[PDB]
Parts: structure tokens; sequence; C-alpha cells
RNA sequence: GUAGCAAAUAUUCAAAUGAGAACUUUGAAGACUGAAGUGGGGAAAGGUUCCACGUCAACAGCAGUUGGACGUGGGUUAGUCGAUCCUAAGAGAUGGGGAAGCUCCGUUUCAAAGGCCUGAUUUUAUGCAGGCCACCAUCGAAAGGGAAUCCGGUUAAGAUUCCGGAACCUGGAUAUGGAUUCUUCACGGUAACGUAACUGAAUGUGGAGACGUCGGCGCGAGCCCUGGGAGGAGUUAUCUUUUCUUCUUAACAGCUUAUCACCCCGGAAUUGGUUUAUCCGGAGAUGGGGUCUUAUGGCUGGAAGAGGCCAGCACCUUUGCUGGCUCCGGUGCGCUUGUGACGGCCCGUGAAAAUCCACAGGAAGGAAUAGUUUUCAUGCCAGGUCGUACUGAUAACCGCAGCAGGUCUCCAAGGUGAACAGCCUCUAGUUGAUAGAAUAAUGUAGAUAAGGGAAGUCGGCAAAAUAGAUCCGUAACUUCGGGAUAAGGAUUGGCUCUAAGGGUCGGGUAGUGAGGCCUUGGUCAGACGCAGCGUUGUAGACGGCCUUGGUGGUCUCUUGUAGAUGCUACAAUUACGAUCAACUUAGAACUGGUACGGACAAGGGGAAUCUGACUGUCUAAUUAAAACAUAGCAUUGCGAUGGUCAGAAAGU
């Protein structure tokens, strides 16, 4: 009942909050969650073709 | 950049004095930088056990100085040696 | 244990070096197409149990017959 | 261990039996893997080669020397130290050499020197640092550590 | 819910004393000795392994 | 300790065998002075080796 | 007959037993430990305390019918677990040398310091030589190195040992199958390398044994949460497709399975590949194709007959018999844990030996009308000796004791929460610590206090206050790293929503010749079963296999259907759908006796001086500090026939 609860977005407030933000959820974690997602759309473009080598290194770098 | 001056000894704190923490760092970036692998040639020489700098990809450890590759005494008579071998 | 093969099984049955073979049924359902028989030909001797999985009650016949009398059968 | 200057594993053969006698050395300056070293009098005058004093010219940089003839290595044998051959004498075989403690000596034309510095040289330039360092300096050595003032 | 133990009197976790926990037949949760691992036979002049040759602790082979 | 040596687990089974009461029917014999088993030890009130 | 027998929250009702019950056994409540335990094993230590029966004089600071007590018995089963073997810091014979001597030094030394194999030759089995090889005892680990075992069941008490089933290893014997052999010691692949084998002495060589620590990352097993289905149990005044629980798969064998590394083709700058972490490439990247390690997984065998969860039937005892289900998922910064590839660190670079293998090498032997090979397949035999019970501690060990002390480890559930914190529960375990009554003083351990707020006091001692998280803000000083959570603020519940952040699949459409359902067209086995003594009369539902078209939009309609879950030809070219899935932070509304880190948990802060730079260390049992240490700095001795120091002596 609690976990269908917290699954809705409830018992997640301000006052229900003990541990940072970095201990909840390490930024690291989230990091490594993003890169690896821009890094498989990217290879995933590449080989599709919808942009060459030279548009994938310089979107690769900044991503 | 993140910080001034501090640099690798960042790691020390505010303790051991300003003077030690330069003494220390000077040669702290020379024993962590990469040198020329003069048989390779490429820029990858692992400093590892004070002395001792391993190539990183031909095998091929050279006896260096502490800190540093190759340290002004052992060019000095590396130099010298050559100088009066030719005779 | 080793599952073998066949052949090899009517050359195991004359090893001379194995008393006991053993026939086990097994009722097995294959994406509910039907309950079938899957009878297994144990041979022990000596120093391994070699299976032989027969999944028709037409062979599973053939082989039991030819199983030869100068050898112990246990069914179940 | 306890000692700052890395050793040079160096495989010779036996001239006698069929073998590859390794003996471990003090690695010079600039003595590389693979590269071969040169033992005995008519050896060369390269970094690394092992050649009797009186067999070399004045002036030479020189290093884990002999004391007597057939010591097997007794001076200039720590990190980034040399003896350099200041004179010769043929008449009565016996040569002047300068050790790192900035004294002369008069050593036997038959001793032999492993030629340039010992690796490892700048060691002791670096401060120590943190208590720690010393100790663990200390552990692989000897016990002499945390000295209390009598 | 159900914890495993020991069946060498070696209660110290140690080399040669490695529990991989393991459910048995019986249902039952038990602890079964897995043995060291086998380093790779290395290349007498290179430091890389020995392509085309088993692990085997020796006296395997 | 589970993992005895053999010269431990002997010197325990004299000790077993040693621990019973004096038999009841030596108090009957003549001139008999001997009243309970003097050198009694149990595992609690007195160790060993 | 006093002090006292008051810390570990806590006991209560009934029956039974018995002379006797607060204490024993059972039932029933109520509780606690709360998987860093009062759980389940072990180490050292103990030594029979283990278990049964009989029993209560002594002991269990009350009691006693109970017991770790008392009396008599029973009990510890190994080729695979250990010891046994190897070496480690070391301890130590020997040769020798010292010493009046007890003995001391040293363990490779100023030593003549025995072992190894092939046939020989068959003198009831003894002499050869192929010849080789040698700085050399022994002891030293029940956590280091290490040949090999798993599952189920079994006892009053043992079991990785007993039984049943299956393996495996080492030591030795041997005979078949295989493989090799027309000059005989295998072939294949360009290659990395492969295959069931596929000669190989001396000697040499190399590998494994064989190793730090940490941080993230990938994978695996176990657990945790979770879905559908097949059972049982609980709740049911009302509600609940639901609360609980079973649905398991060992060693071992197979066929397969990968990061890494490597190989062939190829020749890159318009610099590309690529990690969370920036490394890599003309000593050859990307890309295409291959090779291997088998850790690890999958499937299978083990192995369902086992174990589990059931139902029906009886059975005097004591046992049963019969049948059924034991299936298919999903998920993740989860927890433990093995691990792979990396990376940070060092004036620290993180054992050795036994043991086993491989190669280099070419000694020696060996053929075809009979012989090679035991690194493979099968077959045969043997595996000694000792330990093995039990507690491992608020009652089995040490502390005079059944002592609030001390004593080394392993496994480890749900919820809240950052969490192995505290608080609550499941499994499992206890409910033991002399009790009854009454609630004076003084105590001990908890608390609260109007107003004032250190006036108390040697001194704010003791307590109070502060506290989690999110946003705002943050000074002097500084060795520019800090100070810093400075200071000083503001918010936090419930409920209903909103927003954002992903994985997989599709590529997005019409025109033939060739392959899911429905016969059709041809077509290949026939499994089984009825009734009598393998036999003969003998049911027979059908298992496989191919190639013809037609059925989503819809004229056809009061209205349709089976499969888009349908491999061929010329193609028109975007930012988009279907689908499954966690929790993170924002944002808004609504609402309450302005409450919300609601219990638990949890900084007081600031301005100065003295002092020691810092972390670290000691007066075990009155002193933890400004004392010791420390890095830094400085000085002194010494180049070995030496310096500082040891020894009665010495070939120390």
């Amino acid at each position: 009942a609690h976990a269908q609860s917290k699954r809705e977005g409830r018992h997640s407030g301000y006052g229900k909050r003990k541990g940072t933000r970095e201990a909840r959820l390490p930024s690291q974690v989230v990091w490594i969650r993003r890169l690896r997602v821009l890094r498989r759309l990217l290879a995933k473009y590449r080989d599709a073709g919808k942009i060459d080598k030279h548009l994938y290194h310089v979107l690769y770098k900044e991503s | 950049k993140r910080t001034k001056k501090v640099g690798i000894t960042g790691k020390y704190g505010v303790r051991y004095g300003s003077s030690l923490r330069r003494q220390v760092k000077k040669l702290e970036i020379q024993q962590h930088a990469r040198y020329d692998c003069s048989f390779c040639g490429k820029k990858t020489v692992k400093r590892g056990a004070a002395g001792i700098w391993t190539c990183s990809c031909c095998k091929k450890t050279v006896a260096g100085g502490a800190y540093t590759v190759s340290t002004a005494a052992a060019a000095t008579v590396r130099s010298t040696i050559r100088r009066l071998r030719e005779m | 244990r080793e599952i073998t093969d066949i052949k090899q099984f009517l050359e195991l049955t004359r090893r001379a070096d194995v008393k006991t073979a053993t026939v086990k049924i097994n009722k097995k359902l294959n994406k509910a197409g039907k309950p079938f028989r899957q009878t297994k030909f144990k041979v022990r001797g000596s120093s391994s149990l070699y299976t032989l999985v027969i999944n028709d009650a037409g062979k599973a016949k053939k082989l039991i017959q030819s199983l030869p009398p100068t050898l112990k059968v246990n069914r179940l | 261990s306890g000692r700052g200057a890395p050793l040079a594993k160096v495989v010779f053969r036996d001239p006698y039996k069929y073998r590859l006698r390794e003996e471990i050395f003090i690695a010079n300056e600039g003595v590389h893997t693979g590269q071969f070293i040169y033992a005995g009098k008519k050896a060369s005058l390269n970094v690394g080669n092992v050649l009797p004093l009186g067999s070399v010219p004045e002036g030479t940089i020189v290093s884990n020397v002999e004391e007597k003839p057939g010591d097997r290595g007794a001076l200039a044998r720590a990190s980034g130290n040399y003896v350099i051959i200041i004179g010769h004498n043929p008449d009565e075989n016996k040569t002047r050499v300068r050790l790192p403690s900035g004294a002369k000596k008069v050593i036997s034309s038959d001793a032999r020197g492993v030629i340039g510095v010992i690796a490892g040289g700048g060691r002791v330039d670096k401060p120590l640092l943190k208590a720690g360092r010393a100790f663990h300096k200390y552990r692989l050595k000897r016990n002499s550590w945390p000295k209390t003032r009598g | 819910a159900q914890r495993v133990t020991f069946r060498r009197r070696n209660p110290y976790n140690t080399r040669s004393n490695k529990i991989k926990v393991v459910k048995t037949p019986g249902g039952i949760l038990r602890a079964q000795h897995v043995k060291k691992l086998a380093t790779r036979p290395k290349c007498g002049d290179c430091g890389s392994a020995l392509q085309g040759i088993s692990t085997l602790r020796p006296r395997q082979y | 300790a589970a993992q005895k040596s053999f010269r431990i687990k002997q010197k325990m089974a004299k000790a077993k065998k040693q621990n019973r009461p004096l038999p009841q029917w030596i108090r009957l014999r003549t001139n008999n002075t001997i009243r309970y088993n003097a050198k009694r030890r149990n595992w609690r009130r007195t160790k060993m080796n």
C-alpha cells in the first residue's frame, strides 16, 4: 500500500528525506545513466546513417 | 581551473607548511608526468617503483632518477663517457 | 553420468563389466502437443552410468526386446 | 625493499657447463631491459659495462667499485652516487679515485667498477613527508625508527 | 531468510576457505567449498597469457 | 579441543575410567580403613592439563 | 536471623505429575532477543559436561518432582574434512672451533659430507656399464602452499564418515577398442589455432604454485521485492480476484557460452575508434571475417525414482497403500558475495618451498604378413595411522564461583531511513536472573517546573538548548588548500494531480515466378488397445512431409468471419509510432485546532590569550597533557685491515 503510494509520488516531500541528494541517488550514477544513453543514441544514429563519421565525433565529444 | 597554485598537493590540505608542499609538488608532477619512450617514440613511460620507468606498450624498462626518467647528472655522465670513449 | 548415443548402446549392453540396467518411464509434455512416453535405458557398469533417452513407444518396444537376456533389468 | 636504487637482474652464461648463471646488479642510470652489459678488461667504455679501473681512462664516472680485486662491489652502491677515477699509476699498478664522501682513496688497477651513475638519484631531495612515510621507509630496512631523545 | 554454515572446522574467511551458497535438490540452502581460481599459463618471453592452453591448477594437468 | 592429540585422548580416557565412587563391597572387608574415594574429580571442580 | 539475596523491560491461567509445585512437563496467553541476535556453526580452552534410564543426602546463596548435580549405562565409524607433506619468521644436530665444565658458536661453514635411472644378464640373479647429478640434516602453520565427494535418508545421542544413489583422485597392475606405421613416430587451417590419441633419455629452459591496498565500472550466484497459474491454511457483521505458505535441483559428465588477448584481408588527416574514468592507431586504427582461455551461464544428463506441497483410503498393534501438482515469468544505483577489465597510491611496489606441467634438445628404440603406442576410451586392484560426541560462554574456557569482566572468526530476512544507526516485526531461541505484600524518610536511575536566567559555583560541573534534509547566506584571517555545517535565516505532513528524465522493436506503404489456418493435390511410418494360454484371434485415435489459392482497408450489409501475431520485381524517402519499465527532482491545487527530520535519530555558536604546528603515542588500576613521537633543520663519527654495538671465549 506504501510501495503503490510511493509509485504515484506520495511520501516524497521535503520532510520524508533524511539522506542527501548524492546519497539517495549519486550524481555519478545519474551522469553514467545520461552519458550511456547519449553514447548509444549517437551509436544508433551513425550506424543507421542519419549522421556520418565527422558529425558523430564532434557531437560524441560535446555529449 | 579549480586551485590557484596548490595543484596536485591539494590532497595534503593545509598541513605540512607551504614551502614543503611546493618542494614535494615540483617532484610529484615530474614522477606522475609521461615521457618519450626513446625506443617507441610514443609519449607514455609509466614510472613504477622509484628509479624504474617502464614503456606502456613496447615492454622496455629503463633505470632513471627517483622523480624524472633522465636526471641532469645522468645526462652529464652519458655526454662525458661518449666524449672520452672516442680515445 | 554420460548420455550416449544412440548408438554405442548395443555394445554397452555387451561390455561384460555391466550386470544391471534400468527402464524409467516419465510421461513428459511437449508444448501440450500430447503427453508421450519418454523412456530412459540406464546402463550401470562400472565407473559411469550411461543413459539412452528414447521419445517413442515404438523404438522403446523394439530395443527393450533387443536388451540382452544376459543382463538384469530394473523396470522402475 | 629498504634500498632506493633499482636492481638489474642480468642473465650471463656459464663458460664451463651448459647454464645461464643469473646475477643481480645495481642498475646504473640509462641501463634498460634486453640491452647487452659487457663485463671484462676488453669490454667497451659504455654505461652498464664492468671493466677494471686500470683498463679505463682518467675522468670516468664509475660505480659499484671493488675495494680489493675480487670483492664483487663495495663503493658507490647507493642511489645517485658514483666514484670519479682521478689518477693512475701502472708502476705499482694502483689508481687514485674520489669517493661520494669527497675522500681520495688508492685502489688496485684490477679492482672492477660499473660505468655511469647508480639510478634512482634525487630520491633524498623530496621531503619524506608526514611521519607515516618515514615509518613505511624504515619498516623494510630496520627497527631504528621513532628515536626517543636521551 | 535462511542462513548457512562452514563444513571444515576452519571458521576463518581466508583463501582455500571460500563459500559459494547453493540451493540443493532437497530444497535446502547450503554452502560448498569453491576451490582456488587458476591463473593462465603465460609466455616465457612476454607478460601475456599462452593461447590454446587449459587453466587447470597445477597437478590438474 | 575437538581436534585432540591421541596423547590427550588417552589421558582423558584414563580420567573418565578413574571417575567413579568406591565400590561398596570393599567397605565390608577386614580392617578396611577406607570410607569413600578421596581422589574423586569432577569436570566443574578442579582441572588437570 | 542483621546486612542483605534490587542492573540484562515480565510474567499469568489450567491440567498433569507428585507427600510437597512461583520454579518441573504440556496446553494457552502476554512478552523479549530483533539476523554487528538471547539464531545457526566453529577456533583456542575444557574433557564426557553430549544422550538415556533411575534418583534428590550434598550443590544450583529462594525452592525443586528439575538440572551442566547424583547413581548406572550408551555414544564420536572417513582413500576425498583435518592432521600426515612443504616451507615462513625462525629453532636446531653434523663437521668443526670455544669452554675447568654444565654446554656455547655456527648450519654451510678452512670436511674424503650418496643417489638417480636404463637395461644387464637370467651363474635357484648378480656384474656391468648407458652413464649422469651434486655448497649438504632435521623441526617449524589443525587460519599460508596443498591429489580427490556430492545429494537424499538415517540415531535417544554420529555422520562431507553410516545407508542408498551417483562421482572423483592418487599408487599399482594389466588386456581389449581405438589412433599411428610401405622408410615408420598423425593430420588439418594462409594464420591466430584445431582434433580422441598422435615416440622422446641426459641436460637446459619457462610457466603455474605466487600473492598489496583502495575507488568507481561490467558480469555471475544467493537473497530481497514482484506477476500468471496448480495446492493448503488464515480473515469474513462489513471490505478484500487476498493474508500467509509449497512450486527445489548437488558434486560430477557432456554440447555449448566472454571480457581480454591474438590472427588474416585492408591502408586511415576531411584524424577517426572509444571509457563513468582519455586512452589507442602507418612497429597498421576504423571496418569485414576468424582463433582461444571456460571463470561464468544455458540446455541436457545426474533427476524425479529424490525432496516438497496435497488428496483419498484404511491399518488392533506397528506400519501403511493409492493417486495428483511440483509450471511459466519479470525486474534492479537493492543487500551479501565471487569476479573481470581498468584506474589512484608509494623514498611502502605488497613470502617462500614442496608440487605439477610445458617446451628446447635429440640419447635410445620401433615396421608391415606384423608391431608401435599406457599424456584416450574402457577394464582390474588398494588406499594405512590419529582426531571426529558436546559448550564456545550474563551456567561448559580464564577470572578461588553457575563472577554484569575477558576471550579469535563465519552465515545473515521484511519495514522506516543515507544506512550493518535507533524503533517494530518474520525464521530460530529464550520467557532465565529468590519470591509475596505495602508505597514513609534518605537514596539510585529516569522526568517536569511559574517568573528571573549563572545571581549558584574554584570554575556554567550537571543538565538545558542546537540538531536530518532542501533553498538562501557566510566574516576576520590564511601557508590561498582552508576557515565552513562559520555566523545568520526560510521550508518540510496528508491527499489529487502536473512536468521532466528511459529500454526494446518498426523502419515509414503498390506490382510476379518461387513458402501461419482451410480443405484440397500427392505422400511417408503405423504408435496403441480388447479378450485367452512370449503366443495367437485383435481394437486402431492417426505421428511425419511437400504446394495451390483465399480470408488488414472495404462496394457486397438488418451484419460478418479464420490468419496482418503469411520467404520472391520495379521502390516514392521523416521527426514518428507501438510497447514494457523503474524512482529522482521540480511544479501546482486541495486540506488540517500553524501541525509536519511529529516517535526514534540528531552540531550549540561567537570574540580573545597561553601553549603544542598538525594525524599519532604512554603512566593496565588516581595524572592523556603544554609530556613522548613526528616531518623539517642542524651537528658528529666512519671508505671496511672501518664506524657504533654484542660475547666468558672463539674457525663468534
